[PDB]
């Protein structure tokens, strides 16, 4: 239940601790195959899979842009409608705010209903 | 409440953190394709981590925005959402809002595309000026006020910051025939014709009177008398001088193109 | 503006002779003659004078001056106010020279006031807080120069007497 | 900082590239599923053949073409077949008295160079009083021009001296 800036502020760090990890893993598995593959035997160790950690980082990195998103939708839905009435809520009342909101749909609709049957009408 | 520039480059850094990732590990999937003198790669392996590392310091750096996120729950827009579920069966204000902006944005660049107009020629009131006066004296910094002693010739005065007031005449519309003096004036009890001024003002009156001659639009005498006055407005800081030094000469000014240097240069 | 006055103590030649490459090079820099405004500003006592060109003798002795008396006003004032102030010992003298105008501006050298003085220069502005063009001015007239001390965090909206006050200052300090 | 990928890619010299493919093709073609992520067809022969066979130095071409209409060149039997190139008979053709034309010989039209030739200069100015003067001042503002240009520098040069020592 935090913020978006709070939620994006803890997984910073994290997406950069995943890349280093995943950065490590790459290439120690290179380097395993490398010697497996090239050289004589000499990594005679299990090692990770690179994939369980590109998944997540990925996951993360999605997880960040989404909550980013949802930020940026939040601020924007709110910043065109602070400046189209006034804040009223527990100034005016909710009831008028709502017949208010509806003329207005109303007359946007029938403004845009006007333009598009004239354009049609034009041609 | 600049935060939608910011969360939006954050959004693409977080785009470009994702490509730089996708194109380092599809270039690592392919070796040296055709070298013949020296493995050339490892240059390209080189950039594309130092692109990466920009992406994540590019990130980095958009983390130190975006102070913090309000409270106001998407400022009173919950109304039949988030209120009585009979009033949301409400995406209609919202497509409301969105196509409002849409149309506001494309007719505003559509003008000022279009005020290229192919108009060939033309062939085939004092009650608005007071209004038009006031709504420009709300303007900061530029109180104005129009005194008319003589007929219907409109002889108002603005002064910005300093004692360098104008008494810029008008006939009604298309405002011409204008005067800058500073540091005192109006003599007896009306304005002047004096003009007087220690040959700095002279050349700002010389560019007054270039400027009323330049901005004469056809119709919209409001918007003419608008331009007119941002236009004047940049003489607030006269502390700039392009293409040349401050003191090249006496004085130094001629902003027609919103960049105020030097005169005898253009 | 109000441009304050320095004192540049030149050495080499002579003290007239620096004066006279001064007025040299501020003829070379293409300014013409307007009169000599012979400025006159002597010490009493904390009380002062002024004979700044202008029929106003505005002595500018503390809290800012009034600088509104006459020419004829304050000197009257004065020589009726015997008995009050009883510093008159310690006189005072003052500079003069010339007075040229090159455009919008003013320049004023102060010469020896009693003797004993270095050629201090002066300049003003047209409208006025606003030290770019002055000092971009300034710098091509000569060298060090510039000290500054205006009457910052005013806004006063260019202190005509803020000149006096300087004037004053550079007197008192020489 | 991450720079262990890095230096393991610098350290892979050997000749041997599979490795690579069977490290990081896996993830790769288990998160991105493209059948066909180029799903373009490109079977090309690219080169048919690409020469007119006919085409003098194309630089000098250009210069031919920006000339004005009161110039015009020609070639007489040619030893410029390609390194020459040009040894002209241009006439200026103009409102002027006209004049005897001059070769021209320029070098390759790359221009590291200039044209002047000055072959007919025996019999055709010492004959004529007119003609002495026009080689005189010529040659002197031809030995101004700093790294001139064949056609349209020298051209414009002759024209303008032919048309200056007229007087």
């Amino acid at each position: 239940d935090f913020d978006p800036v709070q939620r994006y502020k803890m997984l910073i760090p994290q997406l950069k601790e995943s890349l280093q990890t995943l950065m490590k893993v790459a290439a120690q598995n290179l380097i395993q195959n490398t010697n497996i593959d090239n050289g004589q035997k000499s990594s005679d160790a299990p090692l990770q899979r690179f994939d369980k950690c590109l998944e997540e980082f990925y996951a993360l990195c999605d997880q960040l842009e989404l909550c980013l998103r949802l930020a940026h939708e939040c601020l924007s839905q709110s910043c065109d409608s602070a400046k189209h009435s006034p804040t009223l809520v527990p100034s005016l009342p909710y009831p008028q705010y709502l017949a208010v909101i509806k003329a207005q749909i109303t007359c946007a609709k029938d403004i845009h209903t006007a333009l598009l049957d004239c354009a049609n009408k034009v041609t | 409440g600049v935060n939608l520039e910011a969360f939006s480059q954050a959004i693409s850094a977080i785009q470009a953190l994702r490509s730089s990732v996708s194109r380092v590990f599809d270039c690592l999937k392919d070796g040296m394709r055709n070298k013949e003198t020296l493995e050339g790669r490892e240059k390209a392996f080189i950039a594309n981590f130092q692109d990466n590392l920009h992406s994540v310091n590019r990130d980095l750096n958009e983390l130190e925005r975006l102070s913090n996120l309000v409270g106001k729950p998407s400022e009173n827009h919950p109304l039949h959402n988030s209120g009585l579920l009979s009033l949301d069966p409400y995406s209609q204000l919202l497509q409301a809002y969105k196509w409002s902006n849409k149309l506001q944005y494309h007719a505003g660049l559509a003008s000022g595309l279009l005020n290229q107009q192919s108009l060939k020629r033309s062939a085939n009131p004092q009650y608005v000026d007071d209004v038009i006066s006031r709504i420009d004296r709300m303007f900061p910094e530029m109180s104005i006020h129009l005194s008319r002693p003589n007929g219907t010739s409109a002889m108002l005065l603005v002064t910005l910051g300093k004692v360098l007031k104008v008494i810029v005449v008008m006939r009604s519309l298309f405002i011409d025939r204008t005067i800058v003096k500073g540091y005192n004036t109006e003599d007896g009890k009306l304005d002047i014709w004096s003009k007087s001024s220690y040959q700095v003002f002279q050349k700002v009156t010389d560019h007054a009177t270039t400027a009323l001659l330049h901005y004469q639009l056809p119709q919209m005498p409001d918007v003419v008398v608008r331009s007119f006055m941002t236009w004047l407005r940049s003489y607030i800081k006269l502390f700039q001088a392009p293409c040349q030094r401050c003191g090249k000469f006496l004085q130094d000014g001629l902003p027609p193109t919103w960049r105020d240097f030097r005169t005898l240069e253009a | 503006v109000t441009c304050v006055s320095q004192m540049p103590v030149a050495e080499g030649k002579s003290l007239q002779q620096t004066v006279e490459l001064l007025t040299k090079k501020l003829e070379m820099l293409g300014a013409e003659k307007q009169g000599t405004f012979c400025v006159d500003c002597e010490t009493y006592h904390g009380k002062l004078m002024y004979v700044m060109h202008y029929p106003l003798s505005c002595f500018a002795l503390f809290e800012n001056g009034p600088c509104l008396i006459a020419d004829t006003n304050f000197d009257v004032l004065m020589v009726k106010l015997k008995g009050f102030f009883q510093s008159a010992k310690a006189s005072k003298i003052e500079t003069r020279g010339t007075r040229y105008q090159y455009c919008d501006f003013l320049v004023k050298v102060g010469t020896v006031t009693m003797g004993p003085s270095a050629r201090g220069i002066s300049v003003e502005v047209e409208y006025g807080d606003c030290w770019s063009l002055l000092l971009e001015f300034l710098q091509s007239f000569l060298g060090s120069h510039a000290p500054g001390a205006p009457t910052v965090f005013g806004n006063a909206v260019y202190g005509p007497a803020d000149t006096m006050i300087q004037y004053m200052e550079l007197f008192n300090k020489i | 900082q991450p720079l262990l990928d890095a230096v393991l890619a610098n350290i892979r010299s050997p000749v041997f590239n599979h490795s690579l493919y069977r490290t990081f093709v896996p993830a790769m073609m288990a998160i991105h599923g493209p059948p066909i992520v180029s799903p373009v067809v490109c079977s090309r022969k690219r080169r048919f053949e690409e020469d007119e066979r006919q085409s003098i130095p194309n630089v000098l071409q250009g210069e031919v073409a920006r000339l004005d209409p009161k110039f015009l060149v020609n070639l007489d039997p040619s030893h410029c077949s390609n390194n020459g190139t040009v040894h002209l008979i241009c006439k200026l053709d103009d409102k002027d008295l006209p004049s005897v034309p001059p070769l021209e010989l320029s070098v390759p039209a790359d221009y590291p160079a200039q044209s002047p030739m000055w072959i007919d200069r025996q019999w055709q100015y010492d004959a004529n009083p007119f003609l002495q003067s026009v080689h005189r001042c010529m040659t002197s503002r031809l030995l101004q021009l700093p790294d001139k240009h064949s056609v349209t520098a020298l051209l414009n040069t002759w024209a303008q001296s032919i048309h200056q020592a007229c007087l």
